[PDB]
RNA sequence: AAAGGGAAGCGCUUGUGACCAGACUUGCGCCCGGCGGAUCAUCCGGUGUUCUCACCGGUGCACUCCGCCGGGCUCAGGCCAG
RNA sequence: CGGGACCGAGGACCGCGCUCUGCAAGGAUGCUGGCGUAAUGGUCACCAGCGACCCGUCUUGAAACACGGACCAAGGAGUCAAGGUUUUGCGCGAGUGUUUGGGUGUAAAACCCGCACGCGUAAUGAAAGUGAACGUAGGUGAGAGCUUCGGCGCAUCAUCGAC
């Protein structure tokens, strides 16, 4: 476990890849204040009443 | 793989001159444009040159060591004097190097 | 126990779809094959001929895979398999796999009786 | 019977990525939520480009970004839904705030050395959930060998 | 700072030593890449057959 | 970071070792899965906060995830055994599922699972004898 | 066992005869009476936790809890029908 | 205002309403009887009414002709390689490609290494040869998106210029 970092530094032509997503916690992102404060009001519920 | 092929789904339904003894090594002259000239300088010293931390020294670039024989003239150069050693050069490339303040030297 | 309340089970067609001319040739299995001959009367759907299966015969989505008691069959091989039906004794019934020995069947039947789970084939190997 | 001379047309655009990238799936979920719950057209365009294939996401270079950063755009956040590449013909990189699907190593290094910022699209969703003050940039679609051969 | 990991002894108890977690443990987890590489790699010890 | 419950669910939603897939439904063998059903809501091994109930010799045994010990499996579970009145067991299970915001969406399933286990622990009744019917079976 | 007045076989729908799979057998909730026990409520100490919720040890002294056994009552229960 | 037939999808409440203690108003309830088993239901055999050409191939526009088929089991026909091309997924990206070879190995695997080389980064001409910025990499009309609401304008298209 102490040699692993040197192992990955010695690989020529390879770097540890950058992810396309910075924060994998989708619930944290969606329910954060920054996103929630700018949303439109909900246009319905998870279940819809039958009209006719 | 055989299981993904359409055959499985179809189961049940079926001038000028001639040059004798051409030697390509005679005509070896790879070219580089002046807009890629500074990329031959290593990144750190290139960054110092472009920032302006080297006001009393000029880079000498050997194109043959990088594998190029002719300096071509696409692009523009910054106002930094560069000595370029090349086997061949175009007139526009020499003109742009001279306006940048350097010199094109001829080598074999 | 009794199954959860459900709509009446409707089978649009109970008769199987027999292969054309399988009644006249023993080398032809009765399992359905779509006729692909250009002049075939079953493929062209002349009246008086065998019907062909189609999506219009599909069962109600609320009652699909239900046995007449209202449960859905779940194949079980041991006591740990039958214990997966702890929260579904009103919707799922256990069917013991054919290769389970008689002693293990006794253990499965005892556990399913404790859990209140219907066993479809509880009288086998007795 | 009913005479229908015209024909109902099934959708001819992607509704989901063909990719099996799990992080792209998470990004698609996030931008599905944003394009359903906001009114900003930016989010709908971003979601559609997250659906797209690689020939429909050509790379954007730093010199292209620097070209579009002129004339009053120097403070807008640049948004690219493809790879951002480095252009070594561009000797001086301006300061820029760029959010991209992915960066090359040299492009990220040169942006950070010039003093700008690189963001992922979920960080972009956190900071600009309505796409305010942004510059949405695409690379050259027809700059391909096959498209030349068409 | 970077996270640490506990070192356990031969008796199964912690020794009091910790080590810095290597950066490879924060790499993206890509099952599609892993499946592609595994499908390719598992065929590399195959011996040929022919009639 | 690179790891979250959403990421683990995307990794293991199509196959994992707990999956039991048949024609009539997909079930899960996960210990932290109330209702034993394969979904993100009930995937206890995926979720950061999760509950699971097993029988004991008498009564039920409830495990809950500890969020600060996710990388320490031997000390990651908070375990309580309820061997008392069923109403007290239901009250405590609903309290640890809903009172502090620890998976309030799971409290109905948790109380139902505890009730099912306690009901299964009762003595079974003898079944009536099978009535023979017809002509070949009767004679 | 059955059918057969110059073909059989097949589709739809009854009937006859033979042979079968299910379903059902009672459950839940109250009100009384009789038993058998105190893992009733509160408080104290320890421990764990989601830090306010629990478990464990003492405390109950039986108008409180938990099972069982007799009744009575309500509700829900299978098939075909009016 | 009567007489008859077929049907009862949905499953807490929310609505539109009315004749407003309530209702026929966003889909059937209430009351009662027999039976609780082969009674209902199902399978098989047969009779009855009605329905119903022998399959495959070939041909042309189609039939007809013609060809194959006594019966059953097992076998039985769009494969692999090289090279292109378009599209999908993936890695890296003005670079890219470890595996000819070398190092190493728990030994035909996995891991590691780099010179050369291929393709791309420049074209054009028979060839000798020459070789891509007037301009914020140009003007004009569109153009998603953004905007300080004046504009800025991606991709792409059209058109006039420049090298």
């Amino acid at each position: 476990i102490k040699q692993l970092d040197a192992v990955y530094e010695s690989k020529k032509g390879f770097f540890l890849p950058a992810n396309i997503v910075s924060q994998a916690d989708l619930s944290r992102l969606i329910n954060s204040t920054e996103i929630q404060s700018v949303l439109r009001a909900p246009k319905g519920e998870a279940r819809t009443k039958r009209a006719c | 793989p055989t299981r993904f092929s359409k055959t499985r789904k179809h189961r049940g339904h079926v001038v000028g001159m001639r040059h004798f003894h051409l030697l390509r090594n005679h005509y070896w002259r790879p070219s580089i444009n002046i807009d890629k000239l500074w990329s031959l300088v290593p990144s750190d010293v290139r960054e110092q040159y472009l920032s302006g931390q080297k006001k009393d020294t000029a880079p000498v670039i050997d194109l043959l060591s990088h594998g190029y024989a002719k300096l071509l003239g696409k692009g523009r150069l910054p106002e930094i004097p560069v000595v370029v050693r090349a086997r061949y050069v175009s007139a526009e490339a020499e003109r742009k190097v001279k306006e940048a303040g350097g010199v094109v030297e001829l080598v074999a | 126990v009794a199954a959860k309340k459900h709509v009446p089970i409707v089978k649009k067609r109970t008769k199987r779809f027999m292969r054309h001319q399988s009644d006249r040739f023993k080398c032809l299995d009765s399992a359905w094959r779509k006729p692909k001959g250009i002049d075939n009367r079953v493929r062209r759907r002349f009246k008086g001929n065998l019907a062909m299966p189609s999506i219009g015969y599909g069962s109600n989505k609320k009652t699909k895979h239900m046995m007449p008691s209202g449960h859905k069959a779940f194949l079980v091989h041991n006591v740990k398999d039958v214990e997966l039906l702890l929260m579904h004794n009103r919707t799922y019934a256990a069917e013991i796999a054919h290769n389970v020995s008689s002693r293990k069947r006794i253990d499965i039947i005892t556990r399913a009786k404790q859990l209140g789970v219907k066993v479809t084939n509880a009288k086998a190997k007795v | 019977g009913i005479d229908l001379r015209w024909k109902h047309v099934r959708s001819s655009h992607r509704k989901a990525p063909k990719s099996d990238n799990v992080y792209l799936k998470l990004l698609v979920k996030l931008y599905r939520f944003l394009a359903r719950r906001t009114e900003a057209p930016f989010n709908k365009v971003v979601l559609r480009r997250l659906f797209m294939s690689r020939i429909n996401r050509p790379p954007v270079s730093l010199s292209r970004i620097a070209r579009n950063l002129k004339n009053g755009n120097e403070k807008k956040t640049v948004v690219v839904v493809a790879t951002v590449t480095d252009d070594n013909r561009l000797l001086q990189v301006p300061k820029m705030e760029v959010a991209a699907l992915r960066f090359t190593a040299k492009a990220r290094a040169r942006i950070e050395a010039a003093g700008g910022r690189t963001l992922t699209l979920d960080q972009l969703a956190l900071e600009k959930p309505t796409g305010a003050n942004t510059l949405l940039l695409r690379g050259p679609k027809n700059a391909r060998e096959a498209v030349k051969h068409f | 700072s970077r996270p640490t990991v506990t070192v356990f002894g031969a008796d199964g108890k912690p020794t009091g030593a910790t080590e810095v977690l290597p950066k490879v443990f924060s790499a993206p987890i890509r099952p599609d890449i892993v499946k592609h590489v595994h499908t390719g790699m598992a065929k590399n010890k195959r011996q040929p057959y022919a009639v | 970071s690179n790891v979250s419950a959403d990421l683990i669910w995307e990794v293991s939603r199509n196959y994992n070792s707990f999956l039991v897939k048949q024609r009539t439904g997909t079930f899960s063998r996960d210990a932290l899965n109330l209702t034993n059903q394969h979904s993100r809501k009930h995937a206890g091994f995926v979720n950061d906060k999760a509950l699971g109930i097993v029988p004991a010799e008498k009564g039920v045994k409830v495990i809950a995830k500890k969020v600060k010990a996710a990388n320490k499996p031997a000390s990651s579970l908070y375990t309580v055994t309820y061997k008392s009145t069923a109403r007290k067991a239901y009250k405590a299970i609903a309290s640890q599922a809903a009172k502090h915001g620890y998976r309030a969406d799971l409290r109905q399933a948790a109380v139902a699972r505890a009730s099912a286990i306690l009901r299964s622990q009762r003595p079974v009744k003898p079944e009536p004898p099978k009535k023979l019917r017809g002509a070949a079976a009767r004679r």
